[PDB]
């Protein structure tokens, strides 16, 4: 099979610098034109910059021109992003893109894309996530199913891991989108499982947040009163 | 730059149907060659974009003959029958044919279903929050048809449409049904200056109202 695997993303404050990574295989690379293409936060695609085979020629838009440069490498079968000068509008997952073959014809532009590499520029610091228990209060009305839920909240950047009993609950699992609160993000999750098994069986949730090397164990205990 | 439209944003299909996403240019994508280099892509959560129909019309490989694309001048349409439950996402137009290349806003396919009303559970603040100054009010609203639905805040009867911050999840693909969970950011003070808290879900339209309270 053909592949492209990106690499290099992660947290820069603005003005700052990094670069991008993307691998190529099952293909004669330098064949083949290669683009950059951004999705942002609001789910819209963007072209980004363009590389020949040959790597002559380039081409970028003006949201980007001078910013960024497009770079390969073909006997490593290696292109590169260099991103400089980044502000919170260049916050995106970077994809890598070929589009044409140098050799006739010409259609069908991107077919293979790859996984794609998160770029996020902000000047908020890197906060790990508080850890919430949310059980039902002491005279709610009981039924055959208890949902029970984390909140996780005030942390940066995105993202985090959420599971409940390690993994081995993953029935009636709802884990919401975080949410921008003030250049922090919260979210929550919820499971919901039989009566009986709640709180004669324990649950716990546990949350990774690699960004902060933070993980957390949280045990949902009834709440007295 | 080429600006493309698509609408509409989000379309609701029964599987086995037909869906029609349309894709509008604010000016000509002929390219000197006379050749319309207009691509749709589908994306599905998690993965990449990937390549239907090029040059207006063409099916690329492994692409289902139920896809067919066509369209004029600043007008593109794609259609899709038989509509299958892996051809759920989200659709994308594209044009090759003058730089810089663009893309469209994106046209979700999401699928129709029974309606069903909400399960709602309320949650007061956890005591650890208390510890720390701050107090949110979380309220789920489970596995309900369809993604529209009012949330009503009330705090000792009064309604409160402030500081609350809504979450939808993508429609389940197992029974497709939406959830959301509703928070109200508090002060502790603020918290303890009040003893009824209540979240209710509203359809009317539907199911008539759920409520769902707690005091201390």
């Amino acid at each position: 099979d053909v592949k492209l695997v990106e690499s290099g993303g992660g947290l820069v404050k603005p003005g700052g610098s990094l670069r991008l990574s993307c691998a190529a295989s099952g293909f004669t690379f330098r064949n083949y034109g290669m683009s950059w293409v951004r999705q942002t936060p609001e789910k819209r695609l963007e072209w980004v910059a363009a590389i020949s085979g040959n790597s002559l020629y380039t081409s970028y838009p003006d949201s980007v021109k001078g910013r960024f440069t497009i770079s390969r490498d073909n006997a490593k079968n290696n292109l590169y992003l260099q991103m400089s000068s980044l502000r919170s509008e260049d916050t995106a997952l970077y994809f890598c893109a070929r589009h044409d073959d140098y050799y006739g014809k010409s259609p069908y532009f991107f077919d293979v894309w790859g996984a794609g590499t998160t770029v996020t520029a902000s000047s908020a610091k890197t906060t790990p996530p508080s850890v919430y228990p949310l059980a039902p209060g002491s005279a709610a009305q009981t039924n055959s199913m208890v949902t029970l839920g984390c909140l996780v909240k005030g942390y940066f950047p995105e993202p985090v891991t959420v599971t409940w009993n390690s993994g081995s609950l993953s029935s009636g699992v709802h884990t919401f989108p975080a949410v921008l609160q003030s250049d922090l993000y919260t979210l929550s999750s919820s499971v919901t499982v039989p009566s009986s098994t709640w709180p004669s069986e324990t649950v716990t949730c546990n949350v990774a947040h690699p960004a902060s090397s933070t993980k957390v164990d949280k045990k949902i205990v009834p709440r007295d009163c | 730059d080429v600006l493309m439209t698509q609408s509409p944003l989000s379309l609701p299909v029964s599987l086995g149907d037909q869906a029609s996403i349309s894709c509008r240019c604010s000016q000509s994508i002929v390219k000197s060659n006379g050749h319309t280099y207009l691509e749709w892509y589908l994306q599905k959560p998690g993965r990449s974009p990937k390549l239907l129909i090029y040059k207006v019309s063409n099916r690329f490989s492994g692409v289902p003959d139920r896809f067919s694309g066509s369209g004029s001048g600043t007008d593109f349409t794609l259609r899709i029958s038989r509509v299958e439950a892996e051809d759920l996402g989200v659709y994308y137009c594209f044009q090759g044919s003058h730089i810089p290349w663009t893309f469209g806003g994106g046209t979700k396919l999401e699928s129709k279903r029974a309606d069903a009303a909400p399960t709602v559970s309320i949650f007061p603040p956890s005591s650890e929050q208390l510890t720390s100054g701050g107090a949110s009010v979380v309220c789920f609203l489970n596995n309900f048809y369809p993604k529209d639905i009012n949330v009503k805040w009330k705090i000792d009867g009064s309604e409160r449409q402030n500081g609350v911050l809504n979450s939808w999840t993508d429609q389940d693909s197992k029974d497709s049904t939406y959830s959301m969970s509703s928070t109200l950011t508090l002060t502790k003070d603020e918290y303890e200056r009040h003893n009824s808290y209540t979240c209710e879900a509203t359809h009317k339209t539907s199911t008539s109202p759920i409520v769902k309270s707690f005091n201390r």
